[PDB]
RNA sequence: GACGGUGGCCAUGGAAGUCGGUAUCCGCUAAGGAGUGUGUAACAACUCACCUGCCAAAUGGACUAGCCCUGAAAAUGGAUGA
RNA sequence: CUAUGACUCUCUUAAGGUAGCCAAAUGCCUCGUCAUCUAAUUAGUGACGCGCAUGAAUGGAUCAAUGAGAUUCCCACUGUC
RNA sequence: CGCUCAUAGCGACGCUGCUUUUUGAUCCUUCGAUGUCGGCUCUUCUUAUCAUUGUGAAGCAGAAUUCACAAAGUGUUGGAUUGUUCACCCACUAACAAGGAACGUGAGCUGGGUUUAGACCGUCGUGAGACAGGUUAGUUUUACCCUACUGUUGUCAAUUGUUUGCGUAAUAGUAGCAUGAUUUAGUACGAGAGGAACUGUCAUGCCGGAUCACUGGUCUGUAGGUUUAUUUGACAAAAUAGUGACCUGCCGCUACCAUCCGUUGGAUAAUGGCUGAACGCCUCUAAGUCAGAAUCCAUUCUAGAAAC
């Protein structure tokens, strides 16, 4: 029903789909995707492969309202 | 040697064993629910199309069911459902080995359908062109008179009666110049009735909702997806060597033995995996999507309460390769029988089902159009992605 | 007085079960009898919820407060919060607790005027607790454990403590709270006391694995 | 074992943790270790594992631990599954992390339980529920 | 209808036909074991042997021995040859 | 009574197993008895030894290194799950 | 014996059978060569029924157990050790019943035993050597023929109309089964100890049929991102390394590594009754009839005939 946001990511969890991670610092984390949980082990703000909009946001290379955000 | 194990519990079924290439290209069934309903408004079958799934989150209808209130998900399969012309009344008489066909009647107004079954076909050719001659009605008044003749008759003699209905693909997506043919078997009422308003409906066209409520089961029918041969191993569920060190196969060891001194049929073997027919029942349907005259989107969201935006069940993208529904569909519970754009047939229910979680009422909230790597949902994605580009993006990918 | 009720057959009334000065909450069990039990008990007195705390059958062991405010989690969904304060009195503040780091009603006793924390659940987070109540928070475990409201039957009339409990912390518990602390326990000597009784101060709940004396003890301790 | 408790083998499933394998304590019992011996209900087939569940009770063994529960069949629960799961609401569950905890067959589960709990677990196993650190 | 001596003597101090041991007789009658069980504290109460009222011509039994049945269960689908 | 047999009688054939070793690549019975290792071990190892039928260049016992040799367990290994 | 009481449950001495799942006896068959033992795989069948369906006995109050009929419809497990069926333990389960099919199943596997050569010991042998003793290492060939099965065309190599569509439905197959928690109910029952069921609901285990909206899996999308080495003067952008490696990866396939779907009527067996005789009473039986199985046969589903 409810969107809800990532918690690694600047973009949006649609509602419903996705996958959580409860790692066992008595704090949940949820995820859209394999690409980005996979970011977040390595531990590298997802800054790595330029697809993915938060290495736009950060650089801001044709990007007005993805850099503000 | 006893076995010894006890579980070998037949891998498969052999109540689907001849396993072939079904025989008709769209769903099919040769059985129908029986007589205890009003007439017309029961035509008991409808032929659909699907065009894939999609998810939608609605509310539990169980008491001490994680909350009789409380939301899940569930898949569905959308099915564009155009609606469809009958044309042929068509006369069975019960006879010492079941029913015959005595004779049809056909409609004087349109006989295309005749026609779209004959450009695909013959091959020395005497009568493409237009014309007959496995007998079919033409004109005005003189075959009138004979087409009374035939109504009355049927409708005197004995037995329940179909219409041959069929199929407006030529307005669908996918472009296909011949049309699925199909009986509705018309239950209830009585014979006089049944015979009577066949022949008053040929030019009408009927629509799914028509047949079906918003909260009724289904007896859904199709074709199952052409995978095509291959051998015993996914065909049937069996085992394999994990450790692996074999010089033989992925088949089987012990096809009978040297039991009766010959293979029987109850052994699983490499054939094919795909158009079977098979029926799956109990279908709750979630849905009647309306018609799109090519203006409005709120007429397939669904309400506007809970669902909070106005958009067609088509994904942001929308359908390019895909059955694009534009027309009248269904949400049913997931998953059906058939490819993503297959050709299916729906019944009613046979024993048509008054338990809970089956006959009570079901209330959707949040349908989804979603997307990955390739566009996202509705309004959102629409608005990061097209800053970027000035002619490869248009939400669209074409 | 007090009586002697079950849940899905089991001694533990405060699981499903949740019961303060005031505010009770169930959550819908399979079995409706016992839902109804509550509901005959409390009658033109405290409003059961009949509503599934998280989406869950778990209820007592997942909330905190008592009637100045009321707690939850993160865990809980906007819709779960809506109905909850719909159940109960809008004077009460009923409000979601930011930055989930353990699973309230375990780790929050509370009375009237201040409350039994933790402790190790972050400052922030007390700091919120702390607000949504209006009672003051105060950080110290239960001898051997680090739950307290599991450990700890707190209300304003009586405390039952398990008998692991030191002399010294108990001492100091007491003289904190402003409320003395009781050595015992409930259910044929089962640990967990909190979860075995449920403590209204005009009427005390149990399970029905109690004896004649553990239950007349409890009764004497709660002002009854 | 009880069996009266609390409610029902509680809706849909995944299993995953299966015989064999070794999983945290995650409790103030001096064993570190609960190796799972078998699950309590899985009835089976041909070659295949009784499979654990998060929730369904589980014979164990403390492969490496305190002394005085070294070897031995011991019993307990699994709470936290390596691998993910679909839940009643739509939703998947993740830990890398893997545990059970160990508890008599009675159903009651001796003191505290460390770091987060299923759920499912927690609704089907009130004691769990009660000495809970943290329910995800 | 199925009794009197009679609650037979014993054990009991209740076992009074009938938890139960041993003797197991006589009266009177159409007939009635010092009693066939049910029941009861044991009795009482009921029923059985035993007799008679009515109805009204067959009845009862212990065996033999024809056919049939039971006994008589096992592995591809099956055998008076059909 | 010894565990065993130094011993004394006696017979066979000259003697009658000392040091050691052991259910051993040597133990029928035998899955020996005990301890351990494993939740559980006709397996492994360490003990016991009238040993069906061990034992001193027919070489006895030991053993570092060495080993495309033989076996057990643990750890890295999870499609040899 | 089972207190008492032969047959609730057992059953002496004793007696009659059946079985071919033990092992012998035999030597008909095969030495123009049926590949021997186990394990895996996979079906089928048998019932001498462990569970479940329905029933009836019990020393059956409840609980659990025991005994028996109908019935083989559906289940019949995970492991240590053993070459091993056999054996013996641990653990689950409603239960982990016994069997058969050339001691089912080697052009299906494996070779752990047994099966040659080399070789170690121990006992035996003057010795060459022996061992239903122990130990160790030891090449498992062939289907491109007929049949049988599986699917796939095609045909009455015209039955004496073309041509197609929409149909039927004989014949055959046939599928779902099993549990728990709660409700009943802490009720019935029971002095207490304890402690049910019909019925309702939510789930779960295995079985089957589909599907990919989610999640995960996979990647010649040689789709992007990264980087090793070499080559192309440099950057650039490419090539090779038989896809260079690595990350990410749609579409597509696919996972109890996900999702959905699995019906109702008659006919009975056992058995429990009715009315009611033979046998003036009696008796479920004889005439007759009622209720009644996870059973049978239909409905459902698959296929669709030298059938319409």
């Amino acid at each position: 029903m409810k969107t809800s946001l990532c918690n690694y990511s600047e973009f949006k969890i649609y509602p419903a789909r996705g996958m959580k991670f409860v790692r066992g610092d008595s704090k949940v984390f949820h995820f859209i995707n394999t690409k980005v949980e996979s970011l977040f082990f390595r531990k590298i703000n997802p800054r790595d492969i330029r697809w993915s909009m938060v290495y736009r946001r950060i650089y801001k290379n044709t990007t007005t309202d993805v850099s503000a955000k | 040697m006893s076995h010894r194990k006890f579980e070998a519990p037949r891998h498969g079924n052999l109540g689907f064993r001849p396993r072939k290439r079904a025989a008709r290209h769209q769903g099919k069934v040769k059985s129908f629910p029986k007589d205890d309903r009003t007439q017309k408004v029961h035509l008991t079958a409808f032929m659909g199309y699907k065009a894939g799934m999609t998810h939608v989150v609605r509310d539990l209808e169980k008491p001490g069911s994680k909350m009789h209130k409380k939301e899940i998900v569930e898949a569905v399969t959308i099915i564009e459902c155009p609606p469809m012309y009958i044309v042929g009344l068509v006369g069975y008489v019960e006879t010492a080995q079941g029913l015959k066909t005595y004779k049809t009647v056909w409609a004087q107004h349109l006989s295309d359908n005749f026609r779209r079954r004959l450009y695909k076909n013959w091959y020395k050719s005497k009568s493409k062109k237009a014309f007959t001659k496995y007998v079919k009605q033409y004109e005005t008044e003189e075959g009138k008179k004979s087409i009374e003749a035939s109504l009355q008759a049927i409708k005197k003699r004995c037995s329940v009666v179909r219409v041959i209905a069929h199929t407006q693909v030529h307005k669908l997506k996918l472009t296909q110049k011949k049309a699925h043919v199909l009986e509705i078997q018309v239950n209830g009422g009585s014979i006089v009735e049944k015979v009577n308003f066949a022949v008053a409906n040929f030019e009408k066209t009927v629509n799914v909702t028509g047949v079906f409520a918003e909260n009724e089961l289904i007896d859904v029918i199709g074709v199952t997806k052409g995978k095509g041969f291959n051998g015993v191993i996914k065909r049937w569920g069996v085992r394999k060597l994990p450790r692996k060190t074999h010089k033989g196969l992925r088949k089987v060891a012990c096809i009978g033995a040297w039991h009766p001194s010959r293979v029987s049929t109850t052994v699983p073997r490499a054939g094919q995996l795909g158009y079977h027919h098979r029926v799956e029942r109990n279908k709750k349907i979630y849905r009647i999507g309306q018609a799109q005259p090519e203006d409005g989107k709120q007429i397939s969201t669904g309400k506007t309460e809970f669902d909070l935006t106005e958009k067609t069940i088509n994904p942001m993208g929308g359908f390019a390769h895909y059955g694009m529904v534009k027309h009248e569909f269904l949400m049913l519970k997931g998953c059906v029988a058939g490819p993503r754009k297959r050709a299916l047939t729906l019944r009613k229910s046979i024993t048509t089902q008054t338990g809970r979680a089956a006959l009570e009422k079901i209330t959707l909230k949040f349908i989804d159009t979603s997307s990955k790597f390739g566009h996202g949902l509705h309004q959102t994605a629409e608005d990061k992605t097209k800053y970027f580009g000035v002619k490869k993006s248009r939400s669209t990918k074409a | 007085m007090a009586t002697r009720l079950q849940y899905e057959n089991s001694c533990d009334v405060g699981v499903f079960l949740k019961l303060t000065n005031k505010y009770c909450l169930v959550g819908q069990c399979g079995s409706k009898q016992f839902l109804h039990t509550v509901e005959n008990r409390l009658a033109d007195h405290i409003p059961v919820v009949e509503t599934s705390i998280a989406g869950t059958r778990i209820v007592g062991r997942l909330s905190a407060g008592n009637k100045n405010g009321l707690l939850l989690p993160n865990t809980c969904t906007d819709q779960e919060l809506q109905q909850i304060r719909n159940s109960l009195p809008d004077d009460v503040v009923v409000q979601r607790i930011e930055e989930k780091f353990s699973a309230l009603g375990n780790c929050i006793a509370t009375n009237d005027y201040v409350a039994l924390v933790h402790p190790d659940i972050d400052r922030e987070t007390e700091e919120i607790i702390a607000d949504v109540l209006g009672v003051e928070v105060f950080r110290q475990t239960v001898s051997g454990n680090v739950l307290v409201g599991t450990y700890c039957a707190l209300t304003n009339q009586g405390a039952l403590v398990h008998p692991m409990t030191s002399i010294a912390d108990q001492d100091e518990l007491s003289s904190l709270l402003q409320v003395p602390l009781v050595a015992g326990t409930v259910n044929r000597g089962n640990e967990c006391v909190a979860a075995g009784c449920v403590v209204n101060d005009w009427t005390a709940i149990v399970g029905a694995d109690t004896t004649a004396t553990e239950i007349s003890v409890i009764e004497s301790i709660f002002a009854l | 074992m009880s069996k009266a408790q609390a409610v029902g083998s509680n809706y849909r499933v995944s299993l995953g943790l299966p015989v064999g394998a070794v999983m945290n304590s995650a409790d103030n019992s001096g064993a570190k270790n609960l190796y799972v011996i078998a699950v309590k209900g899985i009835k089976g087939r041909l070659n295949r594992l009784p499979s654990a569940g998060v929730g369904d009770m589980v014979m164990a063994t403390v492969k490496k631990g305190k002394p005085e529960l070294r070897k031995k069949v011991c019993t307990g629960l699994v709470v936290r599954q390596r691998k993910h799961w679909k839940r009643k609401d739509g939703v998947y569950i993740y830990f890398e992390d893997n545990a059970g905890v160990m508890c008599n067959p009675k159903g009651e589960v001796k003191g505290n339980i460390l770091g987060p709990v299923a759920k499912e677990c927690s609704d089907l196993w009130p004691k769990v529920a009660t000495n809970a650190g943290t329910i995800v």
